[PDB]
């Protein structure tokens, strides 16, 4: 297939969505709230990665 | 870097059913070799057993392709049957359409394929007779209604040329192998005999004049020609007890090529010997004819083959060994298989022998 | 079948030069890890701040460092800062030399023994 | 379509969170000396999921590591671990344990003699 | 292995397709010649001679040095497209190899007949590439034989034609030496048996001149530029100025160096809708050089500069350009490098460049 | 990019003086699939030749091919007395036996081969020092007798006799029967134009073995100078230089994983006199290169090749293109740099020159 997930040494990551979700927001944790953003980013990073990551 | 990402899948059926779901996607960043681009095409091949008593299968092929800025379409629909073990008979119709032009045709051609040696000393000694030298004659009677003016003009031109040019029979050869075909032909071991035009006739039909042409030619194969050596293996009309489908296509631009293929058809599995089955011997004409395009860019393959055996079947041999096994699905990924993919994509005819048995 | 993921680097699939390159790349990796461990024993940075805590890696390799004078068993902050500077220097040396080792191992693994500075290649079989 | 797979998975996670919150309200418990009853159940559910999700993604990623591993990983596999290990060590200094743990004054208790002299404060 | 190439196209203003083409190439690969130290200094020239009849005077020189052997060939010609399918040339020239030298003169008529000229294909396909056809090629050659080698060669040719009736068939092996015969098959060409109308000889100002009126047929399946694009390769009408191409070439064990510099018309064509097209790439060069381009892997360092008449901005560059600075479009790397490797190794894919009026 | 390894070590041990003899050793390992649809393919070839009659021109050559393809054993033995009658003609009177699996049959043959160049120009020969492309044509006039002592043998003979006398196109299509597989491509890929054959005899008799089938056929094959069997006609068969038994043991063991090639043999004709006491290695035959190019282009590879030239005592190399890397006072070694480029060039189908000139 196209094999969108393209592992390379330049594999910083080039999906627009999961790229913007590569944010951490693990700082100012306030474990209930911003670590929930850590959870959200892990979810929305794995979901595209499992679907498709690098079309660029 | 010119990567080539491919994924192939072969789901099989148990027993003696040679039926297979063949799926295949591919994406190559190398430019295609078509002097006109972009080139897009979709090809459908649906065959159904029409009259099994006489061995007739109705096979319909639809090609729809955009080249540069022109749309082209070639539809055909023919009942084909095995008149004998060496002769095959086809009665069919079809049409071509290119932009602001189109014409239908009806044909009643017959194909007689016969080898040059049927010795039993070879059949009992070589269990895998890849090369089989032979000659395949075609006696083609085709009728075209000359509804359009250009059809009539070309009919008149052909009538003038055949009746005046003493070297039409051989120059037609390099006519109807347009461009690189006449090269690839010779690169596949295929020879073409000087045609004989048994007759041109303006036998008018019920709705206008009809150009009827009967001509006989013959193409000879040095064994690398699958249309000759694998003759009986090309036509699993015996195996066809239900409709068989193929839906392929490719989209090509200067950026690269994409290929899709999804089919359900027999002839995928053949008996190697002693209850042992085998994914059919790879045809060599596609490989050698691909070598005329596959040797133009240096590419790195990311290929993954997925042979899903029927419930209760095991692979007893794989020349490039399988990468992984999921108790019915055998996966080839990287390693020697990647080398073999790079080998065949560039025109190689190496053996990929998958032997499997219950 | 030798295609299992744990048989990927099997000897049957590797030449003598490939093994040379693998060992050199692993030794450069080893130098990088050694630098990491060294910079894991820098109790007080020469920058002038509290440094890494103790780990079993560095506490394992610290007696050797003291034997070699790189580290110290002194409580004085200034001397520990100087020894941390020594550790940083040795770790940086390890990082650079191990990078060179990984480079050489890559060249041997890729069967490309060509000098970057001179176009003259070299023969693994005859040198 | 894998969109429905992710939809079902995220819906299941959201439903787990909502159920945890609802039952936390149902289960009569004194929240804490300081913490609330709105955030603590969500903190516990975050731990729950993050654990399950981390284990699942580790399993899946290591499976695909075993699937995709080849000779071409010659530099991709080792160096990666190197960097991660490096990152880990740096994460120990800058994030987890920020310093050497000297006293509040900053006396750098570093020998057993001064530890004995310290633990016996007058 | 590296292949550093710099191309530079400078198109003339107005409807004229005149262009200056520069190409400096250096490849660190071994050539595919059994004699390596091969140098050439080709110099083709053409000037108008009679626009009333379209007669243009071509002057080509092919000085070369292969394995310390000086091989030079010069051709002067006066060529005209009389019928647009029949082209007639009267010319002369000389061939010299080492200490050997001999002159010749020729009168040649070439009739390029297409198999089909149907209007459906032309009106439906906007860019017809493969136009299969056949050239019927008649030549009257007058060669003075003022040397022992020429005399005994002429006698041997007469003896061979008088001895074997397979001379017409077997002369093709002698005619395309080395892999040239294969270049007929890879390039889609097919040369028919020659037809000798007479091997005469006449008294001349100095000794006898041998006269050979021989005719053959060169068919093309469409991949042949001389067959498909017979009309567009000889723009005698567009020759408003002298045209000149100089191609220097060097080859040793180390590598190959190519140096092309040529002002000529026909480097652009009409495509309809007011958009001109950088001409379709000839196919024979690519598929004939691909017979040697597959012998070594290489890294592409190619750069193409296209200089156009001002205001004639490019549209639909496929592959796309990299840098544009006011009528200097630049291709370097990316899909262009892939296409350069494609055509170097034998590919014939399209590099479609259109620029507006 | 990913490429396959190709290791190779070649050695040419040369003798000095008028002796053009040479030992040739060659080991090669390729981690690339072969182009054989029948795999695995093992093969061992043993060509032994001896001077049968000095002062008469007759040598005896013994070729022993053996192979194991797809678990099928094949073996050809040929023992032929060959002699150059004139400059352009030679005669071979020989016997042999082919065998495949259980089947096997013997044969005998008398064959006159003429090799006529298309020109005899003194202008070319006075100027060109390396006449590589010497176009011409070979005419074989082979007569051959086979004892038909098997049901399959007699069936094949019956089919042949009923085919030749039935279809007049037999002489044209016998070639596409005769060059099996991709060999037909290799006909023209090397410039070799095999011509329509002429069956001059299809008789039979009763010999000591029973029914014997005798067939005489003449066939001409041309060459554009790329055919080493034509241009190098007088250099490929040095009967005059064969004062000692020469041997060549070649073989390969091509599995799906790769190809292992082993060649070891001593024979004359390795060196020719380029004039002025400047000996040289013979011009590389181009047919093997262009024919191997069909298979060598299928995979991209990096090659480490070690060419050793063990010159005789007191012999100095004068020019080598590409240049030698290390001399060791007699063992001129090529490896890497431009020589690796040349090895890739020829292993992929190139015909580039390697002009080793050496003089005492
Ligand atoms: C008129 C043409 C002939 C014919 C010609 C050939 C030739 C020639 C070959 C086959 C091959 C095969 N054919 Mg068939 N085939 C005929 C009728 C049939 C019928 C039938 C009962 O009608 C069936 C079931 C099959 C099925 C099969 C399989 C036995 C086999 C492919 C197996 C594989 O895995 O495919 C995998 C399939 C895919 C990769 C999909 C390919 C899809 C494309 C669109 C089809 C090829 C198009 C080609 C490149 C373009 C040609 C266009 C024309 C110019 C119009 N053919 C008709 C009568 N067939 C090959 C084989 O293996 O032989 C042993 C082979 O060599
Ligand atoms: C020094 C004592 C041992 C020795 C120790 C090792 C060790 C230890 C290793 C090898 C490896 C290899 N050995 Mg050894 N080896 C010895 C002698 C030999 C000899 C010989 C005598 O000729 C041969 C033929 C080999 C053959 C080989 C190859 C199979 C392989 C190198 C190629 C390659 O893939 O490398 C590159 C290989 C890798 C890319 C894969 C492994 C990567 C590792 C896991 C990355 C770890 C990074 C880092 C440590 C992470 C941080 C962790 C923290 C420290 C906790 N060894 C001696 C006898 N060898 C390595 C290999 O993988 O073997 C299969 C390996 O692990
Ligand atoms: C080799 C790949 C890595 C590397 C990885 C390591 C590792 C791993 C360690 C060190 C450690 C050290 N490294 Mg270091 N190091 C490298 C390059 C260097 C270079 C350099 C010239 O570039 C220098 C000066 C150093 C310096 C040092 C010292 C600071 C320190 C102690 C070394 C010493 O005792 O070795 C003494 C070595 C010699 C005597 C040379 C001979 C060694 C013998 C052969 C060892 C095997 C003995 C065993 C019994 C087997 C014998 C088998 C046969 C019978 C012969 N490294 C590169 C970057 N470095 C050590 C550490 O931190 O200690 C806590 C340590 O263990
Ligand atoms: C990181 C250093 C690596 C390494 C990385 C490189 C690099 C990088 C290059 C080579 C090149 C070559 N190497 Mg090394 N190579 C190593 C060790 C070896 C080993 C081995 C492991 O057994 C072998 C068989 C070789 C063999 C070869 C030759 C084929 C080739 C030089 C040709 C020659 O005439 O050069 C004459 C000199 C050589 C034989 C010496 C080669 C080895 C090194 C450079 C010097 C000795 C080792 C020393 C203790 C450590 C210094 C390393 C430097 C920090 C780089 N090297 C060392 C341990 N190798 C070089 C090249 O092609 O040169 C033209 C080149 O550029
Ligand atoms: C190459 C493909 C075809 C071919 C196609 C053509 C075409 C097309 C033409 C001829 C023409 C001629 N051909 Mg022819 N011809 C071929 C093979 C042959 C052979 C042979 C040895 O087999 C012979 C003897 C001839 C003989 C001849 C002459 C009778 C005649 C005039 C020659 C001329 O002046 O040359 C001068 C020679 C040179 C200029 C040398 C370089 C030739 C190359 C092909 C020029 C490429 C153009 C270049 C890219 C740009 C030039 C710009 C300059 C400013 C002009 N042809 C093959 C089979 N032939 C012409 C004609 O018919 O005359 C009436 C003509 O238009
Ligand atoms: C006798 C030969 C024929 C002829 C045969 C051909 C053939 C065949 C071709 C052309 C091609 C072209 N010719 Mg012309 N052409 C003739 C007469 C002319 C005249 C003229 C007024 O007399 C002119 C101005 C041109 C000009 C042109 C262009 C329209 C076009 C190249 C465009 C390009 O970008 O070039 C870029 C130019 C460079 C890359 C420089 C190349 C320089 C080399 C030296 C020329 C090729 C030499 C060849 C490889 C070796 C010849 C060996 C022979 C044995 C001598 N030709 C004569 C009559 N011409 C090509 C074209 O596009 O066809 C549609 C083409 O394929
Ligand atoms: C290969 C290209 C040409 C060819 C060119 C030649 C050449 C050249 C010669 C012959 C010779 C012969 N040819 Mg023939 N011939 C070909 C095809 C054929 C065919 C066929 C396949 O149908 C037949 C029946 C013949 C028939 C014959 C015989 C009349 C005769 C001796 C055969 C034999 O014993 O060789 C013995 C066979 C072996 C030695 C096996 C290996 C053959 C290879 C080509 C030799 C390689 C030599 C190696 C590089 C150096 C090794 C050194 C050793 C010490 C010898 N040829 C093709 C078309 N033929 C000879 C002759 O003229 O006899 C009068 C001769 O000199
Ligand atoms: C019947 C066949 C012909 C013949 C056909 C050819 C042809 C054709 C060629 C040679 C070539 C050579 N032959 Mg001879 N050869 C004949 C008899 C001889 C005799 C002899 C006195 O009988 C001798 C000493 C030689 C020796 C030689 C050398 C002069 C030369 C190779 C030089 C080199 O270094 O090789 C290095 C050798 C090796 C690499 C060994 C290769 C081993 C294999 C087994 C031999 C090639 C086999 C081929 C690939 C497969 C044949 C399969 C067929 C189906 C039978 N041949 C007979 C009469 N020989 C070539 C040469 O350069 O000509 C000038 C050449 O072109
Ligand atoms: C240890 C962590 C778990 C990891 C276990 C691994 C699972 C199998 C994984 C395969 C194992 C294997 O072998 O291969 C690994 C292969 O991986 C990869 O493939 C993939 C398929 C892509 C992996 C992804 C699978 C999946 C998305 C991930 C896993 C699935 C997930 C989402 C797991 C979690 C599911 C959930 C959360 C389960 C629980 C959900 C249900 C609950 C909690 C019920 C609630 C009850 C309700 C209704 C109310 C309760 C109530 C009652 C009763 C009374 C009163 C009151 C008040 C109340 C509230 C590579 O491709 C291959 O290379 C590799 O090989
Ligand atoms: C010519 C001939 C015959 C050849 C002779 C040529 C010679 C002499 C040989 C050269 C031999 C040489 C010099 C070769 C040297 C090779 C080296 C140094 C490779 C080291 C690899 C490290 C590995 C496998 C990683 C293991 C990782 C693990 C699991 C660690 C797990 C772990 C542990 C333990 C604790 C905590 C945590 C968190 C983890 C994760």
């Amino acid at each position: 297939a196209k094999t969108t997930i393209l592992e390379v040494l330049k594999k910083e990551g080039k999906p627009m969505s999961a790229g913007q979700i590569a944010e951490k927001s693990g700082l100012e944790r306030k474990e209930v709230d911003k670590a929930m953003k850590s959870l959200k980013e892990e979810e929305l990073i794995v979901s595209p990665k499992r679907c498709y990551w690098t079309p660029k | 870097v010119t990567t080539a990402h491919s994924d192939y899948e072969i789901v099989l059926e148990g027993g003696s059913s040679s039926w297979g779901k063949v799926k295949a996607r591919a994406k190559v960043n190398a430019p295609p070799a078509s002097p006109l681009l972009p080139a897009d095409c979709d090809v459908k091949l649906n065959v159904k057993p029409l009259d099994p008593a006489k061995g007739f299968v109705r096979i319909s092929a639809v090609f729809e392709s955009i080249v540069d800025s022109t749309k082209n379409k070639l539809t055909i629909e023919a009942d084909i049957a095995n008149e004998t073990k060496e002769r095959r008979i086809s009665v069919g119709e079809g049409m071509v359409s290119v932009g602001d032009f189109s014409h239908t045709f009806s044909f009643e051609g017959s194909v007689v394929n016969l080898f040059y040696y049927r010795s039993d000393a070879v059949r009992r000694n070589v269990p895998n007779p890849i090369y089989m030298q032979g000659r395949q004659f075609h006696d083609i009677l085709m009728k075209v209604p000359l509804d359009n003016n250009d059809l009539i003009d070309t009919w008149e031109g052909t009538v003038k040329a055949i009746g005046s040019t003493g070297a039409f029979n051989d120059w037609i050869r390099d006519f109807w192998f347009i461009g690189p075909a006449f090269t690839a032909l010779n690169e596949g071991g295929q020879r073409i005999s000087r045609i004989e035009v048994n007759g041109l006739n303006t036998e008018s039909g019920p709705k206008g004049p009809v150009g009827v042409s009967r001509w006989r030619f013959s193409h000879g194969g040095s064994g690398m020609v699958d249309s000759i050596s694998r003759w009986a293996e090309l036509f699993p009309s015996d195996k066809l007890n239900r409709p068989a489908q193929v839906e392929a296509g490719f989209r090509s631009d200067s950026q690269g090529i994409e290929v899709k293929v999804d089919g359900e058809f027999p002839g995928v599995s053949v008996d190697a010997g002693g209850g042992l089955r085998r994914i059919l011997n790879h045809p060599l004409i596609p490989l050698v004819h691909h070598g005329m395009v596959g040797k133009f860019n240096n590419f790195n393959v990311d290929a993954q083959l997925k042979v899903v055996l029927p419930k209760g079947y095991k692979i007893r041999y794989a020349a490039p060994q399988y990468r992984s096994q999921n108790l019915e699905e055998y996966r080839w990924s990287g390693g020697a298989y990647a080398r073999w993919v790079e080998h065949v994509c560039k025109g190689g005819v190496g053996q990929f022998e998958i032997l499997y048995a219950q | 079948r030798s295609t299992k993921w744990y048989q990927i680097f099997d000897t049957e699939k590797l030449d003598d030069e490939q093994v040379v390159g693998g060992h050199l790349a692993l030794l450069g990796v080893l130098g990088f890890i050694m630098g990491i461990y060294y910079i894991s024993g820098i109790q007080v940075f020469p920058w002038g701040a509290p440094g890494f805590h103790d780990n079993w890696f560095y506490l394992t390799i610290k007696p050797r460092m003291v034997s070699l004078g790189i580290d110290t068993y002194s409580t004085k902050t200034a001397d520990l800062e100087a020894a941390g500077a020594r550790l940083l220097g040795w770790a940086a040396f390890h990082f650079l030399v191990g990078s060179v080792l990984i480079f050489g191992g890559w060249r041997h693994w890729t069967h490309n023994l060509t000098n970057p500075f001179t176009g003259r290649c070299g023969n693994f079989r005859d040198f | 379509s894998n969109g429905k797979l992710i939809a079902l998975a995220v819906g299941g996670a959201v439903l787990m969170g909502a159920l945890f919150f609802s039952v936390s309200f149902l289960t009569g418990y004194i929240p804490a000396p300081n913490h609330s009853a709105i955030l603590t159940p969500l903190r516990s559910f975050m731990g729950w999921f993050l654990l399950i999700f981390c284990a699942s993604i580790i399993i899946m990623g290591l499976g695909k590591m075993s699937s995709a591993i080849s000779d071409k990983w010659f530099l991709s596999f080792p160096l990666s671990i190197f960097v991660i290990v490096m990152v880990m060590f740096l994460s120990l200094r800058v994030y987890w344990e920020k310093g050497r743990t000297t006293t509040v004054d900053g006396k750098y208790i570093r020998t057993t003699a001064e530890l004995k002299e310290f633990l016996n404060k007058p």
